[PDB]
């Protein structure tokens, strides 16, 4: 049972699901991520109410 | 009576006041003008409407 549980509950590759993912919301220094330049990603980020 | 004053606090994660960026812009976008009495000295209670 322990082997099966630890094999089906191993480390998952799922690190984000979208803009609404809570892990993306927090700008913690542990997880560093940013856009490359001032491309349309920057415009989309600037054009958000929240 | 179209102009009515509104008073708010900053003790909860629902109202946040930030200094205006010195880049000839009024808090970029999605902002409301605010007033706060910034105390000058430990004795005088004069506050500029920043």
């Amino acid at each position: 049972a322990n082997l099966a549980a630890f094999l089906v509950l191993d480390r998952p590759e799922e690190r984000i699901t979208g803009i609404n993912d809570p892990r993306l919301r927090n700008p913690s220094d542990k997880f560093i991520y940013a856009t490359v330049k001032q491309s349309s990603v920057d415009i989309y980020f600037r054009r958000q109410v929240c | 009576d179209n102009h009515l004053s509104i008073v708010t606090l900053e003790e909860a994660p629902f109202v946040i006041v930030e200094d205006i960026d010195p880049l000839t812009e009024t808090c970029v976008r999605n902002t409301v003008p605010c007033r706060k009495f910034v105390k000058i000295n430990n004795s005088t209670n004069e506050g500029m409407n920043v």
